[PDB]
C-alpha cells in the first residue's frame, strides 16, 4: 500500500501544517481524517504518523525500531546533552547513565522520597486551606509548583520554594520560553533566517537562567554534607557496574537539567488533567474521593497507603489515556522491514507514535473511547500489549514512571480526601502545548472539609 | 501585638539558629512608624534534630553471589540489582545479570539468586535461552549450583501464576539442588514488598548459616528491642 | 465505653470484638478427645456467606503464660514498658506501660525455636557445654531432625536451660507476633444473618518435643470459652470459591470426616431454607466418616433429620468399630462409584473439606481411579478429566493440615 | 489562627536551601499583616505565597 | 489506694467487672486527674479518686 498523507503546500509539502499553537491536536484531527498510518514531508525530511495499536505494537518491536530523535528532541538537545532523555541509545553515556541512576527509582529508593513528597504535598493542601472565601486556585500553576518542589527536593536537596512565590519561578518562565522555542522551530522553513536572531538570542537566555540554577544545587551539594542519598548522591558517586565507571562532570549537568524538566513538567500537567476530569464527572470524583476517605485515615498519608488507593491510580491512568501529557515518541527501522504486511520501510527511516490517537483505537478500547472512564483499567493486566504507552516503551521508557505516579497518586489523594471542589466557571478545555501538553486556564474553587473543624462555645 | 511577638519569637528561637552574615549595619527606615530597613540574617534549621536517613555500608566484598534476572519491564531487574546492593553492605561479593546470558554458566561456588517474572506463562525476553537450556538440556548437570529463586508475578494472571519462577526453581532441583533458600513470590496486585522483605530476611540468614554471612554487615542486627518501664 | 485491646492483629485483619452465644462439646461422654461447636454472633456492619471462614485471634492460655512467668521470676501483674527503636512484625505495645501477662498476648509461645532465637540463646549462655549444644542446633540437619521435625521451642530451650541469662524483655521481643486461625463456618446466614457457628477440634497430646503435654493455642482457647464471654475475630473468604451450586437442582457430593463436616453444615442448612421457600432440591450425598458412633458421630441427630427430610443421602464410614473392618469414606465411595461418576457426568459438584494431609489426597485418587474403571480410560486420561473438572469450577477443596 | 500564621513563617525558613537568607523586616510584615487579616477578619492576605510585597501593602 | 471493699462497692453499685477496661473523655479540664483518651480498666480509674468525701451539692 501507499500511504496517505495529509495537504500540501506546493514545495513546503506538509510543513505549514505544523504552523499553530496546538500541533499535536492538528495532527490528531489529521489522523482521525487519515487513519493508522500517514506520511509527514517536510523540505528534507521525512516521517511517518502511526495511530493504530496495530501497527504500534511492531514499532515497539526493539529488534526492528529503535529510538529516535524527533525534530522536537534534536532542538531540546540543545540544553539537555546526552542526558537519557535526549541520548541515542548507542551513545556510551545512555547505558552507563541508565545502570548508575536506575538504582534511584528502586523500591527502597521511593520508600525514602516519601517523606519529601509529603512535605511538598503538605504545602500545598495548606496553601488551599488557608484562601479566603470566594478564592480561587489556578490548577496548573499549583500543580507546577508542587511537581518542581517534590524533584528539586527529593532529587537535588533543592528547595525552589515555588508556593512563597506569586508568580512562577525564574526556572519556569525559561523552561516554559526554551520549550515553547522548540515547538515554534518545528515549523520555520528556514531557521537562519536573520529574522530569528532575537528567537536565539532569547533561547540563549533562558539556557543560561536554568544553568545557572544547577551549577548552584551542585554548589550546595558540594557544601552539601551529602548522603542526600538521592538522585544527585548516585549522579556524582555511583558507578557503572559494565564499564566500571562513573558519569563525568559535563554529562552530571545534563541529567541535572534532564531531571529537574522531565521529572515536574509532565507529572503537573496530568494533575491537572485529572483534577479536570473529575470536576468534570461528578459520579467518579466522588468514588475517588470515597476511597481517599476511606483509606487516608491518618493525618499524612504512609506509603503503604499511597499504594492502597486503586481507584485513584486508576483516575490518574485514565486521564493519561486521553491526554498523555508527553504525546508523542519517535522511532528508526534498525533494517529494512515491512510495517504491518503493507508499507515497506528502508533502514533508517522514522516514525512517530502519536499516543493520544492510540488511546482511543476503538479495536481496543470499544466505541467509548472519548469518555472518562476509570473503571478501563480495573485489570491492568487486561490491556494488551503496546495498547497502552503514556511512559514510551521498553529499555527507553519512562525512568520516573514509579515517582511520578506515587507522587501523583498521594497528592490527588489528599486533595480529595480535603476539599470539595467546585467547576465553579463551567471550564472549556483548552489545552496548551509546550511539545507536553496542559490545560491552560483551568481554575476551581475548594471547599475544606476541616477534614471537619467548624466548633462550638457559645455566644449565648 | 505582644502576644503575637512573644508567639513568633518563641518559635524562631526554638526552632533555628541565627547567624548575622552581612553583619549588618541598623538603618532605620521611617513612614511614621519606624523599621529595620535592608536587615537580612541566615537562619540554620535546628531540625528540632532530624538528620537521619548513613551505612558503615563497605559493599560486595567476601563471598561469590550472583543475581540473574528475567525481566521485561524491570520489576524483575530492579529487585535483582536491589538484592546485589544489599549483598555488597553484606560483604558479597555480587555480580549482576540476565538469565538467558548465564545459560549453562551457573556458578558452581558461592550462590546464584534468580529473579525472575512470567509472561503469559513464559519466560521473559531476557530468560528464554536461559530456560531452554534448562528444560531440554539437563544432561550439563546443575551439581554444586547453590541457588535460591525469587518470583515477580502478577495474580490478575490466573493459571499462570508465578509458572516461571516456579519451573526454574524445581526444575533446577531436579538437575541436582543445592536450594538454600526456598523460593520467595511477589504479587503486584497486593503486598509485594511484604512478601519480597519475608524472602529477603529468611534468604540472608539461610545462606548465612549455610557459610556466610560475613563481610560487612554486623553479623550483629544489631537491632535493640525496647524492654522499658 | 467498654473497649478491649485493640490489637494490631485484630486491625490487620477487620476482627471486631464480640459475644459467644453458646458453646458446647459434641463429642460422647468419655470420648478422649473433644470437638466444640461455638457460636458467635455478629455486629451489623459484619455479614457471611456459606463456605467462608472465621478468622480467630486467640489467647494464650494459663498454664503457658505461667511457664514464662516462671522462667523469668515474674508476677503476671508486673507492669513495664518496652523499647527499641527498629521494626516491629512482633506488633508489641512500645513505650507504653502493661503488664507482663499482657505483653504474653500479644506473641507465639510455641513456635519452633529459629536460628536467631538459637544464637540469641547461645550468647547468654555461661554453661559451656550447653552452649555448645545449643549451638549444635544451627547445623542444617540437626535443625530439620531435632527442631523443626518435633517443633522444640524457645520457651522449651529455656526451662531446660535455667542459666542461660536471657530476660524477659529480649524474650518477648525475639517472637513472632500473634496469628489468627481460620475456622470454617459451619451455619448458613440464610437461617440468621447474624449468627455463626463453628466446629473445632481441640488439639491435644503429648508435645512431639518431649516436654511434657501440648496444647494447641486457638483450639484451647476456644475450647475454654462459655456463653458471654467475648472473642475478637474477622469474616475471611477463601481464594478458592466453596459454595454450592447456583441451581438447587444440580447434584452434589460432599466428602466431609470429622470436623471436616463442619461446611457441610451450613450447606444442609441452606438446601433445607431452600426447600423450605418451595424450591426443589436435586441428589446430594454426604461421605462422613469418623471413630465410631458411640464416641465422634458429630452432629449425628441433625444430619439424620436432614436425610429423613429428603435434604441429603448420608454415607457413614467408622474406622472402630468392634467386629467390623476399619472403614474409611474413600472405601465407601468406591463401592459407590458408578453412581458417583455418573452423577459427575450429570454436572455434580465435588467438595472435599477436613484433613488435607492424607484423607484429601485418598479421596481425589480414588475419585479418579472409579473414573478410569468406568470410563475404562487411563489414569492420565482420568487426571485430566479431574483437571477440567476443577477448572469449571466444580471440584472444591477446603482443607489444612490442622 | 496566630499559630496558623507563625507555622507558615516557620515553614518558609525550615524550606529554604543552604545559604539563602531572609528578608526580615519583610517576612515579619507578612506574618503581622496575615495575622491581624485573619484573626480580626477572617480574610487571608496569603502573604507567604508572595514574593513581592502585597499590594495593600505597597 | 482505695481498699478493695470500697472499690468493690462502687462495682457492685454499677454492676460492673473490676477488670472490665473502659475509655473516658470530655473537653472541659479536670482538677479529678484521670486518664482520658486511653483505655484503663474500672479498679484502676476507681484508685485515681476519692470515694468518702462528703456529698458536693
Ligand atoms: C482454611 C482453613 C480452615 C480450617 N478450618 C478448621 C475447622 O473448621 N475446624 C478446625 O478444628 N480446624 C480448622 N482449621 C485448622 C485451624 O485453623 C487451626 O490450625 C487448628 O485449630 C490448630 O490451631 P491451634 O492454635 O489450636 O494449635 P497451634 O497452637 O497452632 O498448633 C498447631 C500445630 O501444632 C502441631 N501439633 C499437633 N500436635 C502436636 C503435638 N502433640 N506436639 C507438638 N505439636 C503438635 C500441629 O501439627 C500444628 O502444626 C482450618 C485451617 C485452615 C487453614
Ligand atoms: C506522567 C509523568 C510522565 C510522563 C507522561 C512521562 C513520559 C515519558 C516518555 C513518553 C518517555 C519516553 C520518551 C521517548 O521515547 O522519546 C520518557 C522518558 C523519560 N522520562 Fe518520563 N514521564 C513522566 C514523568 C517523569 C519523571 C517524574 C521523571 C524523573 C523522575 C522522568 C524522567 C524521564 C527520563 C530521564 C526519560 C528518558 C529515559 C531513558 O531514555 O533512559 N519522567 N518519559
Ligand atoms: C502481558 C503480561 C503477561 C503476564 N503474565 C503473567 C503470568 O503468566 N504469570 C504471572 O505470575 N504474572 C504475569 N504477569 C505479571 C508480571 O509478571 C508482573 O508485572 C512482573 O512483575 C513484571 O516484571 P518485569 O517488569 O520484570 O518484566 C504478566 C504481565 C503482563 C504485562
Ligand atoms: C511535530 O513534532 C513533535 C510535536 C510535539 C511533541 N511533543 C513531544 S513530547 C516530547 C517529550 N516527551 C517526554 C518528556 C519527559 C519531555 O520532557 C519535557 C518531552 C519534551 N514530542 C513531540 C514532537
Ligand atoms: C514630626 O511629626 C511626626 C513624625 C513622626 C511620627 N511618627 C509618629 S507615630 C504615629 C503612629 N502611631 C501609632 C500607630 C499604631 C500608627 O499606625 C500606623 C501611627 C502612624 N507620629 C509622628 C509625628
Amino acid at each position: 500500500k501507499e500511504m496517505p498523507q495529509p495537504k500540501t503546500f506546493g514545495e513546503l509539502k506538509n510543513l505549514p501544517l505544523l504552523n499553530t499553537d496546538k500541533p499535536v491536536q492538528a495532527l490528531m484531527k489529521i489522523a482521525d481524517e487519515l487513519g493508522e498510518i500517514f506520511k509527514f514531508e517536510a523540505p528534507g525530511r521525512v516521517t511517518r504518523y502511526l495511530s493504530s495499536q496495530r501497527l504500534i505494537k511492531e514499532a515497539c518491536d526493539e529488534s526492528r525500531f529503535d529510538k529516535n530523535l524527533s525534530q522536537a528532541l534534536k532542538f531540546v538537545r540543545d540544553f539537555f546533552g546526552d542526558g537519557l532523555f535526549t541520548s541515542w541509545t548507542h551513545e556510551k553515556n545512555w547505558k552507563k547513565a541508565h545502570n548508575i541512576l536506575l538504582p534511584s527509582f528502586s523500591q527502597q529508593a521511593m520508600k525514602g522520597y516519601h517523606a519529601m513528597m509529603v512535605d511538598i504535598a503538605v504545602q500545598l493542601v495548606q496553601k488551599w486551606e488557608r484562601l479566603n472565601a470566594d478564592e480561587h486556585i489556578e490548577v496548573p500553576e499549583d500543580m507546577t509548583r508542587l511537581t518542581l518542589d517534590t524533584i528539586g527536593l527529593c532529587g537535588f536537596n533543592y528547595r525552589f520554594n515555588s508556593f512563597y512565590r506569586d508568580q512562577p519561578h525564574p526556572f519556569i518562565t525559561s523552561m516554559v520560553r526554551a520549550l515553547d522555542e522548540a515547538m515554534n522551530k518545528l515549523q520555520r522553513a528556514n531557521p537562519d533566517d536573520p529574522a530569528y536572531d532575537e528567537n536565539k538570542r532569547q533561547f540563549q537566555e533562558d539556557i543560561k537562567v536554568m544553568n545557572d540554577l544547577v551549577d548552584k544545587i551542585i554548589a550546595d551539594r558540594k557544601a552539601s554534607g551529602e548522603q542526600s542519598d538521592d538522585l544527585l548522591t548516585h549522579m556524582l558517586n555511583g558507578k557503572d557496574p559494565e564499564t566500571g565507571e562513573p558519569l563525568d562532570d559535563e554529562n552530571i549537568r545534563y541529567q541535572i537539567i534532564t531531571f529537574l524538566i522531565a521529572g515536574h513538567e509532565t507529572t503537573s500537567g496530568l494533575l491537572s488533567f485529572a483534577l479536570y476530569f473529575l470536576v468534570k464527572n461528578p459520579h467518579v470524583l466522588q468514588k475517588a474521593a470515597e476511597e481517599a476517605a476511606r483509606v487516608l485515615v491518618d493525618p499524612v498519608p504512609s506509603y503503604k497507603q499511597v499504594k492502597q488507593l486503586k481507584y485513584v491510580g486508576m483516575v490518574l491512568n485514565e486521564a493519561l489515556r486521553l491526554w498523555p501529557t508527553a504525546p508523542a515518541f519517535s522511532l528508526y527501522a534498525k533494517e529494512d522491514t515491512v510495517l504491518g504486511g503493507e508499507y515497506p520501510l528502508e533502514k533508517g527511516d522514522e516514525l512517530m507514535v502519536l499516543i493520544p490517537q492510540l488511546h482511543r483505537d476503538k479495536t481496543i478500547w470499544g466505541d467509548d473511547v472519548e469518555e472518562f472512564r476509570p473503571e478501563r483499567f480495573e485489570n491492568p493486566s487486561a490491556i494488551p500489549q503496546h495498547a497502552f504507552k503514556p511512559f514510551g516503551n521498553g529499555q527507553r521508557a519512562c525512568i520516573g514512571q514509579q515517582f511520578a505516579l506515587h507522587e501523583a497518586t498521594l497528592v490527588l489523594g489528599m486533595m480529595l480526601k480535603h476539599f470539595d471542589f467546585e467547576d465553579h466557571t463551567n471550564y472549556e478545555l483548552d489545552i496548551k502545548e509546550t511539545l507536553t501538553l496542559k490545560p491552560e486556564g483551568f481554575v476551581v474553587k475548594a471547599k475544606s472539609k476541616k477534614i471537619p473543624l467548624k466548633k462550638v462555645r457559645k455566644k449565648a | 501585638a505582644l502576644h503575637e511577638a512573644t508567639l513568633v519569637l518563641g518559635m524562631m528561637l526554638k526552632h533555628f539558629d541565627f547567624e548575622d552574615h552581612t553583619n549588618y549595619e541598623l538603618d532605620i527606615k521611617e513612614t511614621l512608624t519606624l523599621k529595620p530597613e535592608g536587615f537580612v540574617v541566615k537562619a540554620k534549621s535546628k531540625k528540632i534534630p532530624l538528620k537521619k536517613v548513613r551505612k558503615k555500608a563497605e559493599n560486595a566484598h567476601n563471598t561469590p553471589l550472583l543475581v540473574l534476572y528475567g525481566s521485561n519491564m524491570g520489576t524483575a531487574e530492579g529487585t535483582a540489582r536491589d538484592l546485589a546492593d544489599i549483598a555488597m553492605s553484606k560483604g558479597f561479593a555480587p555480580q549482576v545479570a540476565t538469565l538467558d546470558s548465564h545459560a549453562g554458566n551457573l556458578p558452581r561456588e558461592g550462590a546464584v539468586l534468580i529473579v525472575t517474572a512470567s509472561y503469559n506463562g513464559h519466560p521473559p525476553d531476557n530468560a528464554k535461552q536461559f530456560v531452554d537450556w534448562l528444560d531440554q538440556a539437563s544432561a550439563d548437570e546443575v551439581k554444586g549450583v547453590r541457588y535460591s529463586v525469587f518470583g515477580c508475578g502478577d495474580k490478575n494472571w490466573a493459571t499462570t501464576y508465578q509458572k516461571v519462577p516456579a519451573f526454574i526453581d524445581e526444575t533446577l532441583a531436579a538437575k541436582g539442588a543445592e536450594n538454600i533458600a526456598d523460593r520467595g513470590e511477589a504479587d503486584a496486585s497486593d503486598d509485594f514488598e511484604g512478601t519480597y522483605e519475608e524472602w529477603r530476611e529468611h534468604m540472608w540468614s539461610d545462606v548465612a548459616a549455610y557459610f556466610n554471612l560475613d563481610i560487612e554487615n554486623s553479623e550483629d542486627n544489631k537491632s535493640t528491642l525496647s524492654l522499658q518501664f | 465505653v467498654d473497649s478491649a485491646a485493640d490489637m494490631p492483629l485484630a486491625k490487620m485483619h477487620g476482627a471486631f470484638s464480640t459475644n459467644v452465644v453458646a458453646s458446647k462439646e459434641l463429642q460422647q461422654p468419655g470420648s478422649a478427645r473433644s470437638t466444640r461447636h461455638l457460636e458467635i454472633e455478629l455486629p451489623k456492619e459484619a455479614s457471611y456467606q456459606e463456605g467462608d471462614h472465621l478468622g480467630v485471634i486467640p489467647r494464650n492460655y494459663e498454664g503457658i503464660v505461667n511457664r514464662v512467668t516462671a522462667r523469668f521470676g515474674l508476677d503476671a501483674s508486673q507492669q513495664i514498658r518496652l523499647e527499641a527503636e527498629e521494626e516491629k512484625l512482633a506488633h508489641l505495645p512500645l513505650a507504653k506501660t502493661v503488664s507482663v501477662e499482657e505483653l504474653l498476648q500479644y506473641v507465639e509461645l510455641q513456635d519452633p525455636v529459629t536460628r536467631t532465637q538459637l544464637r540469641a540463646m547461645a550468647a547468654k549462655t555461661v554453661c559451656p557445654p550447653h552452649k555448645v549444644e545449643l549451638e549444635a542446633l544451627l547445623e542444617k540437619q540437626a535443625y530439620k531432625e531435632q527442631v523443626l521435625a518435633k517443633r522444640l521451642t524457645m520457651l522449651e530451650l529455656l526451662e531446660k536451660y535455667p542459666a542461660c541469662e536471657m530476660k524477659f524483655s529480649e524474650f518477648i521481643a525475639l517472637l513472632p507476633s500473634i496469628r489468627p486461625r481460620y475456622y470454617s463456618i459451619s451455619s448458613s446466614p440464610r437461617v440468621d444473618e447474624k449468627q455463626a457457628s463453628i466446629t473445632v477440634s481441640v488439639v491435644s497430646g503429648e508435645a512431639w518435643s518431649g516436654y511434657g503435654e501440648y496444647k494447641g493455642i486457638a483450639s484451647n482457647y476456644l475450647a475454654e470459652l462459655q456463653e458471654g464471654d467475648t472473642i475478637t475475630c474477622f469474616i475471611s473468604t477463601p481464594q478458592s470459591e466453596f459454595t454450592l451450586p447456583k441451581d438447587p437442582e444440580t447434584p452434589l457430593i460432599m466428602v466431609g470426616p470429622g470436623t471436616g463436616v463442619a461446611p457441610f453444615r451450613g450447606f444442609v442448612q441452606a438446601r433445607k431454607q431452600l426447600k423450605e421457600q418451595g424450591q426443589s432440591l436435586g441428589e446430594a450425598h454426604l461421605y462422613f466418616g469418623c471413630r465410631s458412633p458411640h464416641e465422634d458421630y458429630l452432629y449425628q441427630e441433625e444430619l439424620e433429620n436432614a436425610q429423613s427430610e429428603g435434604i441429603i443421602t448420608l454415607h457413614t464410614a467408622f474406622s472402630r468399630m468392634p467386629n467390623q473392618p476399619k472403614t474409611y469414606v474413600q472405601h465407601v465411595m468406591e463401592q459407590d462409584g458408578k453412581k458417583l461418576i455418573e452423577l459427575l457426568d450429570q454436572g455434580a459438584h465435588f467438595y472435599i473439606c477436613g484433613d488435607g494431609s492424607q484423607m484429601a489426597p485418598a479421596v481425589e485418587a480414588t475419585l479418579m481411579k472409579s473414573y478410569a474403571d468406568v470410563h475404562q480410560v487411563s489414569e492420565a486420561d482420568a487426571r485430566l478429566w479431574l483437571q477440567q473438572l476443577e477448572e469449571k469450577g466444580r471440584y472444591a477443596k477446603d482443607v489444612w493440615a490442622g
